[PDB]
């Protein structure tokens, strides 16, 4: 899975997510390519899936954002428009923050965390665990544009050797 | 002159995209562009054996186009659980309704990609390295030269690839959709030719709500925009914002917000989306 985001002179912004579903979706290989792998959520219907590639419009700001990452994609942009729209800091400073993840009473870290942490979190239920694969927090790309005048910013995230331009 | 800007996944897709529009092209003209490009140098993650969505927001328009691939007819089982790929078509239809510049322009510098070569980066290097007990064979030969992933630094070329963006780029979707491509997509995956051929991409309103004083457009289902703008909407109810510095907390809240959530969209599993994303809507959620 892989997002993106543009926008042009006028202001058009794009916002999208493209995918196989696994790496390599299947590892079938034809004509040059791989065939996408899907995942199972009657014949010509599409599955479910997480993806959402989305847009933030204020006066004076423009935003396209999204990530892959499956079915953390919500957990994955949640924290991050949150400490984003909450003033936190440069869009970029915050995709570079590190992440966590929960599945059903196991929470995933990015970042190795504190005994205090720990044992507060472990009171509610929920067992850290420190995972390995730095894409397993997502891939997040967005753009910013704002009317000051006009600058673009954005975020390429790291973990999947992500990057951004503007003119 | 004019602002204008690329976020994605590789730098020759972004350098693509910024190329598109440096000489004044739309985004949806770099959109294709960025696409096509990632399907070749970030081989793992997207291509045209896949699908997609694309939101498009301008002035005074917003779509979502939905390109994601469908499930075959199939009588036995299981089969391979492969569904018919819609990202050609889905970039056909982008360009045929909000596209400028001519097609095969937009497929040329995959191709050239594809035909001539880039170099390899460290995440295509481990992730073929990850794949490797799952997929590998002698078939992928160019992926894993001497039995081993393509190091970081070496130029793969995919020969086969740009021979199938050619046609692309020469007949249109006819030229993945029918032909040789689509009877080796059928061999391969065992899906009729007629499945291929009847591919369609389905266009859809973007749910659009609202979160901090933004509008917020997003995808519809079968995409989880509304899961996430609940996410959104429930995180500024509550502000767990003020609770940022102290990590437990935090993170505990969001755990409470993120079950919240995906209970509420797999209830709607087990028809208006821009219903379950109002503040009403939200205010009675738990
Ligand atoms: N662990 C898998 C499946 C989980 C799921 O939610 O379906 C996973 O995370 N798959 C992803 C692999 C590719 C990526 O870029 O994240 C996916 O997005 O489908």
């Amino acid at each position: 899975t892989t997002h993106f985001v543009i926008i042009d002179r006028d202001g058009t912004v794009v916002s999208s997510t493209n995918t196989l579903s696994n790496f390599f979706g299947t590892g079938k290989y034809t004509a040059g390519f791989f065939l996408n792998n899907q995942l199972q959520n009657e014949p010509g219907k599409r599955s479910r899936t997480f993806m959402a590639p989305t847009v933030l419009k204020k006066d004076g700001e423009t935003i396209g954002i999204g990530s892959p990452g499956g079915n953390r994609i919500p957990q994955i942009l949640t924290p991050i428009l949150d400490k984003y729209t909450h003033g936190k800091g440069s869009l970029q400073d915050i995709i570079n923050e590190y992440r966590f993840t929960f599945e059903k009473n196991t929470a995933y870290t990015e970042i190795q965390l504190s005994s205090e942490v720990k044992n507060e979190l472990s009171r509610k239920g929920l067992n850290v665990k420190k995972k390995v694969s730095p894409a397993f927090f997502g891939g997040v790309q967005a753009l910013i544009k704002d009317e000051r005048d006009n600058v673009i910013t954005g975020a390429g995230d790291g973990r999947r050797n992500g990057t951004w331009k503007s003119n | 002159k004019g602002t204008y800007g690329v976020s994605a996944s590789h730098p020759l897709a972004v350098e693509e995209g910024m190329k598109v529009l440096k000489n004044g092209g739309s985004a949806v003209d770099a959109a294709i562009v960025v696409s096509y490009v990632l399907g070749v140098v970030e081989l793992h993650a997207s291509g045209i054996g896949g699908g997609g969505g694309m939101l498009i927001i301008s002035k005074d328009k917003e779509t979502f186009i939905d390109y994601r691939e469908t499930t075959p007819y199939f009588t036995g089982n299981q089969k391979p659980h492969i569904g018919v790929p819609g990202f050609v078509a889905g970039m056909e239809y982008i360009h045929d309704n909000y596209g400028s510049l001519p097609m095969g322009e937009l497929l040329q510098p995959a191709i050239n990609y594809a035909e001539k070569g880039f170099k390899v980066d460290d995440s295509l290097t481990m992730r073929l390295d990850l794949a490797k007990p799952r997929i590998y064979s002698d078939k992928l030969s160019i992926f894993y030269p001497n039995g081993e992933p393509i190091e970081t630094g070496e130029t793969l070329i995919q020969t086969d690839l740009a021979r199938t963006l050619k046609k692309i780029q020469k007949e249109g979707a006819k030229g993945f959709y029918e032909g040789g491509v689509a009877r080796a997509i059928s061999k391969t995956a065992k899906i009729s030719l007629e499945d291929i051929k009847g591919y369609k991409v389905e266009v859809r309103k973007p749910v659009k709500g609202n979160y901090m004083g933004y509008d917020v457009y997003t995808a519809p289902p079968p995409f989880s925009g509304v899961t996430l703008l609940q996410m959104l909407k429930l995180a500024e109810k509550k502000e767990v914002y003020k609770d940022v510095d102290h990590t437990a907390t935090y993170m505990s809240k969001m755990e409470e917000i993120s079950r919240i959530a995906y209970q509420d969209r797999k209830k709607n599993l087990g028809m208006d989306p821009n219903k379950m994303v109002s503040d009403k809507y939200i205010s009675t959620m738990k």
